[PDB]
Formats: structure tokens, C-alpha cells, sequence
């Protein structure tokens, strides 16, 4: 629940002029505030649990054909009438089959047989939907205190510490306010009716697993269907085979299971856990967050009287940010730590910031352990441990020089815009002129155009770039660039998007 | 139906690994290199083709490497 | 069975060259043949008798719709289904309307549902076919000799005088010889496969009366159709109503009986008399007359020794020729009966002929009476009974000065050459360069062509002559003839055919 | 009798500027009206009711036909005469047949026979008119105050609260005031004259069924009618066949039923209900509305004081609007009930309006609820519910973006447009300029043309345009305009219009 | 139906009485005439976009002329 | 008649379903089309005429598409 270690993880800098700021967070990533007097904040998206589902049609994938009839009848008899069309448990197909005075009749070249046969599901398909109001989010959020090792991961402490919280939030809740104790309370702002579209699209489940579909792909399906409870199909006859009619004796055969072409089918599918309910992985969410009430403890301690240790060395974060833990000696807890990050141990002037501000220490027992985490800036440095003799430092590395973080900034940036559509503007949070305008923008833009001939894949619109490019090779000029930004951008980017 | 017509991709939120990603990028090329190394004089009538009609050169191979795409999957 | 009196007569004027000669009979019209040495001849359809039947198809065209159910479902429900559907013996129709709270339901905006009811026929329609070997056709010929007012059109009396008779000729006996007895023996030589296309169409039965009706027409019939025996039907919707559905009461209607319809839409359709089989009124039928045995009884006999009388009045039989009835006093009988056709009593010179050669008294009874036929010529003449003073005499005019005669020849070849179509030529009997080739030529010309665009009706076809007209009105000389004859003729004239 | 879930709902933007406003209603729809200071209004259509009726002419659509009698006369003898001419309960049809000797007469060729056969209708059909002066219309108007789920579409409820109200208007009583008791009273004016031409056509009745059809097409039925009550009718052979006549004996037969043919005929007309009278479903009524006696009740009532409650969740009018249901735990009541619209929790401005102002708890007994509606804005907002801890709300999306809901007002517009006539300018109430004008311009304009050619079904008028277009596609300049106004538009659009 | 598409005529062999043929010859007349005798105005406006176009005088005429059939049952 | 001359439509006032409009939409195409559907010799030689007169390309046309519908319900 907290920021540590998760693969995506990224900040954002506070520009003060509010204790409001909007956001959003994704399943997978972690985001993490630090705004000045403010504590940091740690939010991420839990997961997507949907309570109550709903059946909209079924699916047979693989069928069982038994009790195979025909009726012949005489050339010019006519179509024959099987009395099994009585029943809709039966499909008929009707056939005729050349006849001599050999067989039965009494004129050549013709005939009328009719084949009837049982059908049933081996094992069937079901498709769910979701109504919006069934939606829940859990919501998890951490701010930097005392921690340890152990205790940071570990969701149990930190209610204790009063650290961190979970919650739910609906369309019935909205918004909710909640009380970290100490530091005060916040609030958060969000819009569970935004969260998906309920009504974009269907759970469907084939055999255990199941998987997120679009509303529409699923009405296609070549296949035996069924109203929503209920009894019997339609075009049934698709996982049937007729033989070549053979006088009296025609025979008709099931295919083999579909099953697998459904995996097959399924791709851009999302697994889900389902057995009552579902569990999504990626939530896409918006909220503001309102942190007038969070302030500063620990502002009344002083320096601590004591040496300091490592109990882990010091380690990269890999999102550009340093880690390191410390145990202290002395019983003079609870005391300010005192703590920076420096250039060269000729100056005492910090540089980087501290991840997490004012480093508490939690007891007067000795040999506690503390955890905190700082940011220094590019190059070498060294993180001072506490000024006066006893104090011990550690050099610590960084190669990451401004140029090379700005431009895989950019990159990252290139990424939030595609997939996060109009909303990725939300990065933006307290906005106006550009950034409600880029939103604006977007908007009727990526609302038409680009997601209007939506429903490429991969070399489909992959292609379409180079097949463009060349209109815009030969072309007039004030012409190009209208032509240009159709061939460029927009497409060969996301082409490139997916690599993989 | 079970084979053509996949879902793949609806590919909306989800940051997180797909059903099954790494066939998918690679399903198209194969199933087109496989039946196009088969029958290569396919390809050379074909490309012929292209450079007989509209002589504006690039533009005639504009029909021929997308004419080679035709022939697989129809 | 004989030719007298019926409204359309022909004769047939005897190459000679042959004791055969090819023939065309019709169900109305009576062929009479007089070639010399050679008695005459009276052939005529009596009618077309087919034995045993098969039935196609079928149609309900008034059929009874009871049983509402419908059942409704919330909206986002997906489709309803009610269980009738299990059997054929209704029909099901989905169907929706908009849903309240105030109505059961937790939504607004749509539904769900599901109309079935039983469907059942007021009284129906039955198809049938015809196998060609079930064809008859009923015959009678018949010679001109002795005979009275009364026995003349009856069938009783000539059986004894041997001078008519009947016969039934099928595919199975494709030709006959029959005796006369005194005269000899004829030869007919035909061929019932080419009478109609059993295979042309259908027999229909509606109600009562039937109908010959176009197979071809006969399919798309748009009202329920059945398989040949059996159950139930096909597209069966169309004698029933939907109204608005209305929350959950919808109700279904039936349309009235369409009997009359079908009335309407026969036109073309020919009258039958169907119990268990089929008579025919018209038939259409080719034959070969073999007159070799035909001889002439009487040529014994001498001239009558006493006085005439007429019993009836001298006639017309509207087709140019003239009957009278003669009484004969003496009992020379049989004796060789004179007479002639006369210009003036000044001349006893014959100019026209005989209808039946050689009048013939039956018997020595005196006062029997004789019924004879000659053709005077044209304007006047006189009629002359016996010679010397007994000699008695009666004036009989004719107005038919002969070029008349030549056109109402022409125009009624014309309207036989139209509906007769290429075995129109057989009239033309003992062909051969001319007339062989003259079918040969309107065989593949009408064969295509006029029946290619075929399927006009009146002014359809009958509007063309007008818009083809035009374009031979202004077109370029060479291209004239050739647009020209498709202009007029072969259209405006069986424009012109039909009046009425 | 409420707006409410009505399929087809519009709305009225109250202009200010008079307590009076024109409108015209449906049958289907049902229209609501929100003006400032005023409560919000609901009026529809009932039904029309007629009262008594007067019958034209009849049918009958199947006859009976016996009692075939002929009477043969010889040729020359002139016509023959039937006895039975002296009733007119038999029709009487001449005819002749070829005639010999061998049948009863002393000439050839001709002849006269009279057949004569009793008529009589197997079951007929009936014609109706109404006077105007026997017009009715049972309108039902509402208004919003404290409802239930259950008492909302309910009548019986409404009329104890006042806020709903039935009543007639005939031309005899044109307009009328009715009292809503608390929130004034309020004044239609209505012009029964112009609901319909009660002679532009007539109530026809088939069999059980009924039917307004043009009195216009209703005259060139072909088929036997009869004079208003009467006796005995005109042509009435059309039911009847004459076979070829044979000797003595013709028969003459009745054709089927016709009554399907009829139900096949009607397609515009309208279902209706008769017994003793007639109730249409759609009424076309123009009104006008004065609202001065309409005032607020409740103005009195202060905040309410405790926690509120979600009976029914929020869900969707599909209109366009929102309702949701309240239950209410104190036992202040009556109490002004807070709530309002909002975007997000950190602003307390409304940017909506409520459907009904004002909502007002009924009474003090706890756990009452409330029925309540608003329109929420585009996008994302929230339901604020109460003020304070105890404040609770609901986020509840729409989709509607202002563009898209520009276009599908206009579209309903053309089509309300269309249909509507000249009428259809009577939405534009309190109008002058423009309003007026363009009621004046349609007057003509509509009042010719358009309604001069018209008498088009579908493509008949449908496929006009493009031959018209033909037209507009090769002109000349300032003649293109000229011609293209006629090619497109005025055709095309209805004909788009009907779909279906 | 019932309505359209009669079978009439068939009209082969039959030198006879049809079913109905009073009626046959009578019927297309009627119902065009009673139609076009209802909207004249139809007729005006349609004759004088046969004298718009083509100008070689008579074929104008046989739009016209033709088109009056047109509007009768579509 | 019963069959011709239908009183459809009326189509006045009348936002609801009228008596039978499924059948109505449905009715003018199909009793043509079967009908062409089944002797197409004419539509060719119909088709030509067209082609042959006027010369002034899409009027002629005009005729033909036209004309296809005459023929039917004559």
C-alpha cells in the first residue's frame, strides 16, 4: 500500500496556493506528494472490487449432436417433413439425393430427405455486465513517519501509527474525509462515475478465468447464443457438419470443442478474479485531495544527544531517490534527527531534500531502528549524519545528470499522454489557460480523429504512418504540415508505443 | 468467430501485462511469411504488376508491397 | 360430336396426293374435311379427362390466431423468452415498451417483451399436379351419311349407323385405327405428350372451383405454405397483427379471410371440374388422318323415282355453307338422291359443291326425312331438287362476294397463327419447303423473341408498339425496316387480338 | 397522467413576460413547463372522445348469390326479358348462345338468354361521420408537489393533493379555470374547432375494428354500396360471375369474402375504439396558458433538520433529467428540503435547476418519502443532499455534451416540424417577428405545394428527388438555387423521416 | 399479393371466356385515372419539367407523358 | 379495390404505430422485384432502348431505370 519499491512511482512538486491539488493513480503505480510544511503523501489505487453482476446472453462453445433421423421422400414429393421441427431441441436440415428404380422409386435424378438430430451444450459460455452503482474502490494512503524495516510494508502497524488508511469509496460516498490522528485529517475528492464505463463493455468467463470485453465485440461472436436465462439457441447448426447425403443414411458430427479459439480469440482481454464478485488490477481514477488539516508534528523536539548507525547500507530506489535506515544509540527519544545532504563535507549547505521531512524518532528505547529516505542531487555527494564530531557520513553516488532524467521525463510524459486520453491533462492539477485549454484540446481532438478510425492493430494503423509519410514526401508546400502531422505523431509514436 | 474477429485488443487502462502479449505482436508476420515463403512466384508475377501501371515509380511499389499483403488472408 | 352448329368451323379442302393429312383440333372448334373420292370428315376435341393427381403444395389463405401470452422484462434484461417457442404450433414475437418505477421496474427507458400465441387455419388452399400419363383424351369423329333433325347431334343413333365414333387415345395408345364399317377404316395418328406441359403448371383448387395456373406464378404466392402432406407452416406472421405493445397487454390479429384475393388474382386461370379428376375444356392437340380404307358405299344405287319435300327451311350455318332438311314420298328407298347447286334454271351445270356427297335414302319407308348440306357460291343461284317436272326448286341467296371471304381468311389465320404459335403451320399439312420451314423459322423466332420478353400484359406490351413506333418514326433509312419490324406487328396486333 | 417516463417528453423555457404561454399537445407526449417563480407544470393528452355519430353510405364487402335463373331465346327474337327485372333483389344479366336445329330452334348461329340471381350480403360494412359539436378532450395537467413512488402515476392520490386535475373541453365550453387549490389556479384556452376537420374524412368500421380513413378515398371504393340506411344497392355485380353461358344453363357465382382486401387497403388508417362512441389516441390541440393565480406555497418552511435518506437509487429520464427518491428520518416536517447541484464537493454553487422547486416534506411523520427530480449539467457533478456532517451525496454521471444535444433538438424540431403543418409554429408561443412570420410564410407555403402534389407514398415522392436533383446537378447559375430548393429538401428529409 | 402481382394472365390455348377479363381490360385505366384525376396538380408541375429538358420537342413529351404512369402505384 | 387504391396512408396527426406500417415499407419493392427477378430478357432489351436514344448519357438513363419500373403492375 505504500509507494516503497513499486515499478512505477512518481512524485509531484507542490506549488503551494492550495491545500487542494487533483490527481489521478493507476493500479499498478504509486504516487507520492511532498508540498512545503506538508508532509509527504503516498496514495495508490488497491484494486476494483464490482459486488453485483448481471447476465446478459450465453454462449456454447462446444456442443454435444446425438439421435441423428431422416426421412427420404420420391422426386417430385416435394420437400419432406421430419415431425421432429416440433421441437426446437432438434435441428432439421432438409436434403434430397438422386434416386433409381433401384432404390425405392418410381422416376430418376431427384428426391427430398430430411435430417433431424438432438443438439446440446457440452459446455457453455457466460457473459456479465456491471451496473455502476455495484463499483467500489479501495484506496490505501500512507504518509512518511516513523518506520522500520519490518513495520513500512506491513499494513497492520501503521493503522497503530496512524499512518496510513484504507477506505472505500462509491458513487453512493463520493468523497470522504479521514483522520491520520497527529498530522490532522484530509480529504479527498473523486468521481466514481468516471472510474470506467459500466456500460462500455461486459465480464465474460470461459470455463474459470475470466475476462473484460467490449460490449460490442461480444453481440458478434460467431456461435450458439441464448436469451439471458434461458432455454434454447440460436444458429445452431454452426458447430454442426452435414455429410454428403447418402440415400437413406446421412450422418452429421459435431465439431471439436471451440474452447481454444476463444483463449485465442481473447487478447486485449484483462485478466479478473471472479467467483461472486470481481477484483480489476488497473483502475483509472480521478480525485482531489485536500490537505488543509495535515500539518507538522515533532517540530517541538530537539537535536538527538547520540551516535547513529546502519543497519542497511545505503540503495537506489531506481526511480532516482535513495533509501537508507538507521539505528540510533542514545535514550533521549523522542528527539529531531538530525540529518542532510550535502556536496563536499567542506560545506554544511543542503542541496537535495529530504523525501521525508523531519526524521522522527519514535521512543527513548535504545537501538531502534528508523527508516528514511532522501533525494540527492546529480553527481557525488555525501549524506551527513548528523552535525558535531560524532558524526559519521556515507558516499553516495548518482550518475543520473539533468539532461538524461528531462529527456526519459519526456518520454514517460509521451506515455501518460497516450492511453490516459483527454484526462492526462490531470497531471496538470490546478489548472487553467494551458492546461484546462490542453485538456480542451484534446478533447473534441482525441475525442474524434485519432480514436474515429480507432480499432487499428498494431501494422493496421503501424502501416498507415509510412503509407502517409509519403503524402507528405511529395506534397506543396503550407500543404505538407497539414498533410505532415496526419503522417507523423500520433501514430507511428503509439506504433512505437507497443514494442512489445 | 473462435479464430478471427479476437477481441485483441481492447487494451483501455491496464498498465499490467495482457492476456497473451507476446504471441499477439507476433501473430500477423507469421501467418503471412509462412504461406508467402511458400508460393514466392506469387510474389514475382506480382511485383511485375506494380511496375507495369502508372510509371510514377515509388508510387507503382506502393501497389506491390501492399499487394503482397493481399494475398494472405484474402 | 359432329360440326354442326358449333360457333367456330373450318374446313379443310383435300390436296388429294395422299390418304394422310396432318390436323390440329381445338376443345371449341370442329374440323370438317371433303377431298374427293373421300366422304367428309367430322373431328372434334369432346374434352380432356386426366385420372390421378399430385399434390404439391399447400396454402391457408384464412387462417384463425387465438392464444395471447406475452411476457415482459425489465430493461438491460436482454431478450425475453417464453417457453411457447418449444413448440411450432405458435408463433413468438419479441418485443419492448418503455418502463417506470411507477411499473414494476428499477430502470427507465426500455424492456423487454416476449408475444406468443397459436396459429391455425380457417380453411385452406390445396396445389396439384398432373403426370403426363394420366392424360386421356375423348374423341369422337364422325362421316356425313344419312341422317335426320333429331339423330343428327345425337350420339345414340350414329353408333348404329356406324358413322360416328368415339375413342380415348394416351401416351399408352399414341394412335388408332377405327371402323366405320361400310366406308372403311381410318387411321388417327397424334402425340399426347405435346398436348400440353403437364409440367407447365399446376392443378389449384380453391374452395370449390379450380384452376390451371402457372407453376412458375404458382411459388411466390407471399401467404402461409405448407410441406405436401403435413404440419405446420412457413412464414406463417403474415396473417397476423402486432399491435403497440402496451406494457405487458399486447394483443394479435388476425387479417381477414383472403379468399377473395385469390379470386382476384386468377384471371388467366381456366376453369376445371375437380372431383377426382380433371376435365378440360380447351385442349390443344396434333394429329395424322390415315384415309386409305375410307371409301364411298351408295355408288349402286340409282336415281329417286318420286317426289321431294322440304320438312325445314333452307338455313344458314353462319360459316358460308347451307343447310336443308328433305321428306321423300316414294319407297324406291335406298335410291341415290339428285340434287345440285345452280346458277340459273336455264343451266343445269353444278358450280359448287356438295357438303356430303352422294345423299343416300336410307330406306323404302315412304316420308322418312333427310337432313343434307351443300355450299352454294356466291350471290344467287338456286337450289335444284330432282329433274323433270317433279323437278322442285328453292332460291337461296348468299351475300358473300369473295374478297370478303379472302381477308376474314387472312385475319383469321392471323389470330389461329397467334396462341397457336409454331404448330400453327400444321394447318398447312403435307408441308414442306414453304410451310415446313415457315415452322422451322417461327420456331426459334417465336420460340425467343416475343415469349423472351414475354410476361406483358395488354398495355405493357400493348404501350411498347407506340414508344418502338417513335423510334421507326425518326431513325435512318436501312435501320427503319429493321427497328420498324420490331415496332409494329407481333405486338400491336395481339394488342389489336385482345378486344376484350 | 404525468409527464413522467413518457416516451416522448419536451420542456418549456418560460420567457418571463406574461402568466400566459401557447402550446400544443399530443396524444403520446406529454409537455412540461419550468418559469421562474412559478411551480413546474405538466400537461398532456388523454384521449378524444366523441360522443355521437351519423352513418354516410355502407359496404358489403361479401355477398351471397342464388336462385340462377335464364330464359333462352331464339335467334332474331331480339333480347330477352327475365321477369325477376321487376325486383331489384335480383341483378339480371343478358346473353346469347350459338343455336341449331338439333337445340330447339329454326335458325343458326345466335341467340338471346337473360339469366337473372338473387343478391344478398354475407356481411357488410359500415360508415360513420362525427359532428364537431360532439367532440370532447380529456386532458389531465399537474403539477409538482410532494409525491411518493406509488401515488405519482396514480390519480386517485393527486386529486386529494391537489396538484393534478382532469377536465373536458368541447367548442361549447372553450376554455376553462381550474383550481390547484394552495398554488393559485391557472386558465387554458383551447380552440376545439381546429383539433381536426370532423369532415375531412370518416369513422369506418370493419367487421369488429374501426378506422379513420379520408372521406375522400373512402367514396371511390369499388364495390357494393348502399344508400344511408338502406335497402337495396348499386353495382352490385362486382361480387357476382357470369360463366360461359351454355345452352340453357349458365351459372353464376359470388366471388369470396373480400374483407382481407380491406385490411390489406388500410394502412394509414388509425385504430380506434368503438362501441358507442370512439376514442382517438393521438389528439392534435392548440392552447394557450395562463399561469398569474400560480404562486409557491411553502416559502414559509426552514431548513429541514436531520438526516436524509436513498430509497431509490439515482437513475436516468432518458429525457435529458435525473430522478431520484428520498426517505427523511426527522419529524420536523413539513420542512424545506435542501438540496441542490453541484459540481465538485469544493463548491457549494449550484449550476442546474431542479425539475420541481422547492421540494417540500408533507408532514411530521418520520420515514416519509420523497420523490424528487433535477437536471444535472454535462459532464460530472454531484448531488449535494443537506448541508453539514449529516450532508450526503451522490455523483452521478451524464454523457450529453451541448453539441450533440444542439443537433438532436434540431432534428426533433424538423420532424416536429413536419407532420405539424403550419401548427407547428405554436412552440414559438408569445411570438411576433419571426414566430409569427414563419407561421405566415409555412401558411402558404405548406398550404400549397408540398400538400399540392402531395398524395405521394414514399418513393412516389421519394424517388422525385433525385430526378429532381438531375435537375439542380446540371443548370445554370441563380437558376440552380431556384430549381435546387425544390430538388433537395421538403422530400428527401420525410422521406428520410419515415424509416420505417 | 392477394393484390399485386396477378397471375393474369396466362392466356394459353383458351379460346374460351377467362376467368374475368371484363374486368382485366378495364382495370389499369381506372385506378391511374382516379388517381390523377385527385391531385391535377401532380400532373402540371411534372409536364413542365418535360419541356425543361432535352428540347428536341417531342421525346420532351415522352417523359411526360410517360412520367404521368410514374407516380400511379409508385 | 380491396387490392389497389389502399387508403394508405391517411398519415395525419398520429405519433403511434399505424395499422400496418412493416408491411407498407416492405410492400412496393418485393411484388416489383419478383416479378423482374423473374423475366430479366425484359429489363435487356429494355435497357438497351434506353441507351439507344437521346445520346446525351445519364438522361438516357433516366429512361431506362425508370422504365424498369413500368412494366411492373404495368
Amino acid at each position: 500500500f505504500n509507494c516503497l519499491g513499486m515499478g512505477n512511482r512518481d512524485f509531484i512538486e507542490g506549488a503551494s496556493g492550495a491545500t487542494w491539488v487533483d490527481l489521478v493513480l493507476e493500479g499498478d503505480s504509486c504516487l507520492t506528494i511532498m508540498a512545503n510544511d506538508k508532509p509527504t503523501l503516498d496514495v495508490r489505487m488497491i484494486n476494483i472490487e464490482a459486488s453485483q453482476l448481471a447476465e446478459v446472453r450465453s454462449y456454447c462453445y462446444h456442443a454435444s449432436v446425438t439421435d441423428i433421423s431422416t426421412v427420404a421422400r420420391c422426386p417430385m414429393t416435394g420437400e419432406a417433413h421430419n415431425e421432429k421441427r416440433a421441437d426446437s431441441s432438434y435441428v432439421c436440415k432438409q436434403g434430397f439425393t438422386d434416386r433409381g428404380w433401384g432404390n425405392g422409386c418410381g422416376l430418376f435424378g431427384k428426391g427430398s430427405i430430411d435430417t433431424c438430430a438432438k443438439f446440446s451444450c457440452t459446455s457453455k459460455a457466460i457473459g456479465r455486465t456491471i451496473q455502476p452503482e455495484n463499483i467500489k474502490y479501495e484506496v490505501g494512503i500512507f504518509v512518511h513517519g516513523t518506520t522500520t524495516s519490518e513495520n513500512h510494508g506491513n499494513y497492520s502497524a501503521q493503522v497503530g501509527a496512524s499512518q496510513a488508511a484504507k477506505f472505500t469509496v462509491t458513487p453512493n460516498a463520493p468523497s470522504i474525509t479521514l483522520k491520520l490522528g497527529d498530522y490532522g485529517e484530509v480529504t479527498l475528492d473523486c468521481e466514481p462515475r468516471s472510474g470506467l464505463n459500466t456500460e462500455a463493455f461486459y465480464v465474460m468467463t470461459v470455463g474459470s478465468k475470466s475476462f473484460l470485453v467490449h460490449r460490442e465485440w461480444f453481440h458478434d461472436l460467431a456461435l450458439p447464443w441464448t436469451p439471458p436465462s434461458s432455454t434454447a439457441w440460436r444458429n445452431r447448426e454452426l458447430l454442426m457438419e452435414f455429410e454428403e447425403a447418402h440415400a437413406t443414411k446421412q450422418s452429421v458430427v459435431a465439431l471439436g470443442s471451440q474452447e481454444g479459439g476463444l483463449h485465442q480469440a481473447l487478447a486485449g482481454a484483462i485478466v479478473v478474479e471472479y467467483s461472486s464478485s470481481v477484483k480489476l488490477t488497473s483502475g483509472h481514477l480521478k480525485c482531489r485531495l485536500k490537505m488543509d488539516k495535515l500539518a507538522l508534528k515533532g517540530t517541538t523536539y530537539g537535536m538527538c544527544t547520540g551516535k547513529f548507525s546502519f543497519a542497511k547500507n545505503p540503495a537506489d530506489t531506481g526511480h532516482g531517490t535513495v533509501v537508507i535506515e538507521l539505528s540510533y544509540s542514545g535514550s533521549d527519544g523522542p528527539c529531531k534527527i538530525p540529518i542532510v545532504s550535502v556536496a563536499s563535507l567542506n560545506d554544511m549547505t543542503p542541496v537535495g531534500r529530504l523525501v521525508t521531512v523531519n526524521p522522527f524518532v519514535a521512543t527513548s528505547s535504545a537501538n531502534s531502528k528508523v527508516l528514511v529516505e532522501m533525494e540527492p542531487p546529480f553527481g557525488d555527494s555525501y549524506i551527513v549524519v548528523g552535525r558535531g564530531d560524532k558524526q559519521i557520513n556515507h558516499h553516495w553516488h548518482k550518475a543520473g545528470s539533468t539532461l538524461g532524467k528531462a529527456f526519459l521525463t519526456t518520454l514517460k510524459g509521451a506515455q501518460r499522454l497516450a492511453a490516459l486520453g483527454d484526462t492526462a491533462w490531470d497531471f496538470g492539477s490546478i489548472g487553467g489557460v494551458f492546461n484546462s485549454i490542453g485538456k480542451a484540446v484534446h478533447q473534441v481532438f482525441g475525442g474524434a480523429f485519432r480514436t474515429l478510425f480507432g480499432g487499428m492493430s498494431w501494422i493496421t494503423q503501424g502501416l498507415m504512418g509510412a503509407l502517409l509519410l509519403w503524402m507528405g514526401v511529395n506534397a506543396r508546400d503550407r500543404s505538407i504540415a497539414l498533410a505532415f502531422l496526419a503522417t507523423g505523431g500520433v501514430l507511428l509514436f503509439l506504433a512505437t508505443n507497443v514494442h512489445a | 468467430s473462435v479464430s478471427v474477429q479476437t477481441h485483441g485488443e481492447s487494451s483501455l487502462v491496464n498498465k499490467t501485462e495482457t492476456w497473451l502479449d507476446s504471441t499477439k505482436a507476433t501473430r500477423y508476420l507469421m501467418k503471412t511469411e509462412n504461406w508467402i515463403i511458400r508460393n514466392p512466384g506469387y510474389a514475382f508475377l506480382a511485383a511485375v504488376l506494380g511496375w507495369m501501371l502508372g510509371s510514377n515509380n515509388g508510387q507503382r511499389v506502393v501497389f506491390t508491397i501492399l499487394l503482397l499483403l493481399v494475398a494472405p488472408a484474402y
